[PDB]
């Protein structure tokens, strides 16, 4: 489970973040849950399940799973969308969940 | 619905401090809980995962044996007591509640795989330094 | 002309201990070297390297290469095999050639003939053991091109030598057909399984041995503390127990971390790599003696030249990254075989005395010793089937290091070319090759269920071992044979 | 030869298969990491040469042999529990347990669990008897005797330990200085190793650190006993065709001499098989094992086992035995839980081989 | 009663690439933190790195002696440089030795001390059998190798002989 050290995109565009995974991690079909946290604040579950947005979540925030590597595509980038995103998934061999390496989306406006 | 933390402090290397999480507004028993540790500049690290009623607990590797987990159902509290802290453990600790399940194994409904943590706590800074 | 000389037979039958796989393909054969036998060497290649110095002749003949499993097994049949059986091995060969056509550059040239014959005497140089391209296509709807025959012989650098050699009744064929039957020499079953136990854990856990080992060479701390104390090898110290059999040979490979930041920032790719020398030409050791690719719980590391590496469908020829290729692991044989990236073990390098302390040294290679057991290198759906044994005064364990069945009498080389008449001309046709396989069933009474092969059930853009929207057949991953488990 | 003994078979593990790993013993070290099960079944071991309270009427004894060799075969590791060498002794039947693959103290996917109750077996009451016959496969004889075209056999060099304690180096080099081989990260000692001569002629006070077989005397202590209490065998008879375990095999050239270079040679410590080699196998002793199972494998060389005797692809089948568990009084109302209550019991009888 | 017109390494078809891939290049280029792994196809261009089924027979190194005596070192190296085998404390010279090419192709002036048709499947008597990596590589630790002075039997070996006692066991008993 590895994420890009930084992703950067301008307002009014389409930003994508993707966490590639191992067989022990995503090969099994285990769901990949995405999280966001505004800096210095408690992290909030964003995309519970493979691609579902819970009640109280913006429609533009959408993510999927293919192969071993899940992807998350934010549309209509907003200032409020600049924050740290975290890809978690269960790892079979480890027997415990493994979060990603962390990512900071950069709104270029 | 609220989840808090307490017990943080300045430990210094080599000593233990209990770290407790009191929670109200939701049924304590029906949800599985996680602890997740965050270094200041490092991604979220999942410290431990304890099932409902505390029957089965499976630690992460790094902390194995130098932590313990106790969940008291009656007072709606989650207790994580640790031991033999080094300076690599200085970081925030978030009290989490697992709900969402990786799809295919939801029917088995195990203590683990509930890595979905819908809401979780304010965190507390436990700083291990001489 | 208006007669069809053969039908299209492609299927597989599952009968008892046997499996009969029939693969038909379509081929297209152009004219090689303009009907000429031309000397080739490194000198027209430039010969920038000594170890790359070669010499030989490139000849107009083509050949049919069915030597890879992906010709004869569907990805289903390969699954139906490796999941249910301990071993397989070829029995018979039935080859046919029919529906010949000849073209002229395009219209039918109806009087032309096609020269095709087999060498059952193994007289010509045998090129089918080096795992070349040109094999029958894995997916039946693909027309394939026949590869060119050419061989190499002795040389000094670029120049030839006097001892070198140069090189047949050929049935001439568009209403004619060509067939022949070939019988395999008896070969042992390919071992498609992984042992439940490890060589060093063959002992009974609950009981002591009656043998003794030396626990203490000194009494305590001080001067003149020497004493000898002995102990029973048992459950407490399993490692020191006496053992009848020991792991097979080892020739160390340089370990390589797939995560590159761990890998050293130096050019260790060629110089670092282990190899062998023949007539003052150092040649890379590939893939080498079968050895487990990695230690327990390290899957990121792999031997530098030790394991087979397949390219993914559409992967380029040069300088493709680690994500454009497939890499095969020997992790199954970690039970009886040493790891390539680990030493064989330690020895004693001197005699101790009261003056000098004992010394040890690492064993970076170990030949055979009485009591070694080993597993050979697995074969893959994309991997070769048989290889030819060289004709030599002696050999040990002829099984070819790339995997498969070594034989002193492999399937014969099937040569084909257009009879020269020059006019631009090319022929096509049909080929149906049929191999009969023997099965070794499993009587295993193991209670807990096996590791099998599966297609992961999850929503995906495409299906594995199927055709993408342009119809390019794809084999996404290498499939080994070893899933079922045996006792040691 | 014919033999007869009296045996006593108790109830092991209270009729339970039990997962056991080094954690039950405390974990020991990396080298000692194992995983496997212990069984209630006992098994008759007569591998060695020197081998050659009210009555319950309805209690049955279960016995079978695995002639399909489908179970793990633990008789080749030279374990205790043999028939006694003296015909009037009575002995306890050893407990059968088997090891499988592991990562440390854990169990991998490959690891297999066996239920011996899943093999068909014959059940004996006190009147009934049990017999079977087994024909050995063809194996060579075991010799009991004692410009060149042939060179001596193979050799993995052992350290030279001396029987005079003063001569030895004053340090705890017993385990650190011992020849060993590496398998999946675990270091297993080389014992006894390739069959090699024990010592040069003229020195009887030196021996290989782990190469030789060592036996204990009647009633010897289990841990850290002195040298007199143990019997160290020596192979010296074979010194004619085999190199000395404590010596180098030979020497090779390290370079190409020239006007600028003196000829430099170096010691061969360990030697793989070469063509033209001839060697002797390891001798058998009255206390030593007879046969050894050849692990079913893709390839091997000179199957003769390193502890001596006769290597076999089909050794004598393991003969498995246990008492049929007899329950206590079951409760009146039905309880689905399997019965944990049994009558204290053991069985005894006669065994002829 | 013959000599091969082929060499063990050259059994390949010169006109066709293998389907195998090897490790071509470990660095993008000179620099710092350039670590990468590139794979290529083995083919007619680079033959030496192609995978092969059989490897040349065993070898036990001999000291090399020249018929032109000015080339040799000025010392009595006959016995002290001899390759011998110790038996019951008795060192016997290795003669003629395992079958090995007396000399490389092109050099007839050197002959092995106690030792040319077999050179195809048999390594030269004066040459190391190859190299073997002697350590792992780290970020801080470069790759090391060493020379193989002798090598026993390995599965997949083939060798030519040179142009039986009563014992428990033996291998390839044909006399040296």
């Amino acid at each position: 489970l590895t994420q890009p050290p930084s992703v950067s995109g301008a307002p009014g565009q389409r930003v994508t973040i993707s966490c590639t995974g191992s067989r022990s991690n995503i090969g099994a079909g285990y769901d990949v849950h995405w999280y966001q946290q505004l800096p210095g604040t408690a992290p909030k579950l964003l995309i519970y399940g493979n691609s579902n947005r819970p009640s109280g979540v913006p429609d533009r925030f959408s993510g999927s799973k293919s192969g071993t590597s899940a992807s998350l595509a934010i549309t209509g980038l907003q200032t409020d969308d600049e924050a740290d995103y975290y890809c978690q998934s269960y790892d079979s061999s480890l027997s415990g969940s493994v979060f990603g390496g962390g990512t900071k989306l950069t709104v270029l406006g | 619905v609220q989840l808090v933390e307490s017990g943080g402090g300045v430990v210094q290397p080599g000593r233990s401090l209990r770290l407790s999480c009191a929670a109200s507004g939701f049924s304590f028993s029906s949800f599985v809980f996680h602890w997740v540790r965050q270094a200041p500049g490092k991604g979220l690290e999942w410290v431990a995962v304890i099932s409902y009623d505390g029957s089965n607990k499976n630690y992460a590797d790094s902390v194995k044996g130098r932590f313990t987990i106790s969940r008291d159902n009656s007072k709606n509290t989650l207790f994580l007591q640790m031991n033999s802290l080094s300076a690599d453990d200085t970081a925030v600790y978030y009290c989490a509640r697992g709900a969402i399940c990786s799809s295919t194994t939801c029917y088995l409904g195990d203590s683990y795989y509930f890595y979905g943590m819908d809401v979780w706590g304010q965190g507390t800074t436990v700083t291990v330094s001489s | 002309v208006g007669s069809s000389s053969g039908n299209w037979h492609c299927d597989s039958q599952w009968l008892g201990d046997r499996v009969i796989t029939t693969s038909t393909r379509t081929w297209a054969l152009p004219t090689y070297n303009n009907h000429l036998y031309k000397q080739i060497s490194n000198s027209t290649s430039g010969g920038s390297s000594n170890d790359n110095a070669y010499f030989g002749y490139s000849t107009p003949w083509g050949y049919f290469d069915f030597n890879r499993f992906h010709c004869h097994f569907s990805p289903r049949d390969w699954q139906r095999l490796i999941n249910n059986n301990w071993g397989f091995r070829p029995k018979r060969l039935n080859f046919k050639l029919f529906n010949i056509q000849v073209k002229e550059v395009i219209a039918n040239n109806l009087t032309s003939t096609v020269q095709v014959f087999t060498d059952s005497d193994y007289q010509l140089p045998y090129v089918l053991g080096s795992a070349h391209e040109g094999c029958l296509p894995p997916f039946p709807a693909d027309v394939f091109m026949i590869p060119q025959y050419g061989y190499l012989t002795l040389n000094d650098g670029s120049q030839a030598v006097g001892r070198s050699s140069f090189y047949f009744p050929s049935q001439m064929l568009t209403g004619n057909n060509f067939q022949f039957s070939y019988e395999f020499e008896n070969v042992p079953f390919h071992s498609s399984y992984a042992h439940s136990q490890s060589l060093d854990r063959l002992m009974n856990p609950l009981i002591d041995q009656y043998l003794y080992y030396l626990s203490k060479t000194i009494n305590g701390s001080g001067q003149n503390q020497q004493t000898l104390k002995f102990s029973v090898a048992g459950p407490s110290n399993m490692a020191v127990q006496g053992r009848n059999y020991i792991p097979g040979p080892s020739y160390r490979q340089q370990r390589v971390s797939t995560t590159v930041t761990q890998n050293n920032n130096s050019e260790f790719a060629w110089p670092g790599a282990s190899s062998w020398a023949l007539n003052g030409r150092n040649s890379l050791m590939n893939p080498g003696p079968a050895m487990a690719s990695h230690k327990e719980g390290e899957d990121r590391f792999f031997p530098l030249s030790g394991s087979l590496i397949f390219g993914k469908q559409g992967t380029g020829r040069d300088n493709v990254d680690a994500d454009k290729v497939m890499i095969t692991n020997e992790e199954e044989i970690k039970t009886t075989n040493p790891v390539a990236t680990e030493s064989y073990g330690q020895v004693a390098t001197n005699h101790q005395s009261a003056q000098a302390q004992a010394q040890t040294g690492w064993v970076q290679n170990q030949g055979i010793l009485p009591g070694m057991v080993w597993q050979d290198r697995d074969v893959y759906l994309q991997g070769p089937i048989w290889a030819k044994i060289p004709h030599t005064d002696g050999n040990f364990h002829p099984s070819p290091l790339m995997g498969g069945f070594g034989m002193k009498h492999p399937p014969p080389q099937i040569l084909i070319k257009n009879t020269p008449v020059f006019i631009t001309q090319y022929s096509t046709g049909q080929v149906s090759v049929e191999i009969e396989w023997e099965l070794q069933k499993e009587n295993s009474k193991r209670w807990n269920p096996e590791i099998q092969y599966t297609s992961n059930y999850y929503k995906s853009n495409n299906v594995e071992f199927a055709v993408n929207t342009e119809g390019v057949y794809s084999e996404p991953r290498p499939i080994g044979t070893r899933y079922l488990t045996r006792n040691l």
